[PDB]
């Protein structure tokens, strides 16, 4: 679901980079 | 073993009377736990 009321500011505290691998 | 982010453990505890080797007879290990841990494993080390 869209979350612009909670997760926008921009909000650079949100970050991005096998099945279910947690490749931190 | 690892399959698709699950780390599976099987085990058996059995009596023996041979210090020098594994037994020549037959026994089957049964599942202990099936951990959804999602890591990559290529090496391991026992803890003493």
């Amino acid at each position: 679901w869209n979350s612009n009321n909670l997760d926008s500011k921009g909000n650079y505290n949100y970050l991005y980079r096998k099945p279910f691998e947690r490749d931190i | 073993k690892n399959i698709d982010g699950y780390f599976k453990i099987y085990s058996k505890h059995t009596p023996i009377n041979l210090v020098r080797d594994l037994p020549q007879g037959f026994s089957a290990l049964e599942p202990l736990v099936d951990l959804p841990i999602g890591i990559n494993i290529t090496r391991f080390q026992t803890l003493l």
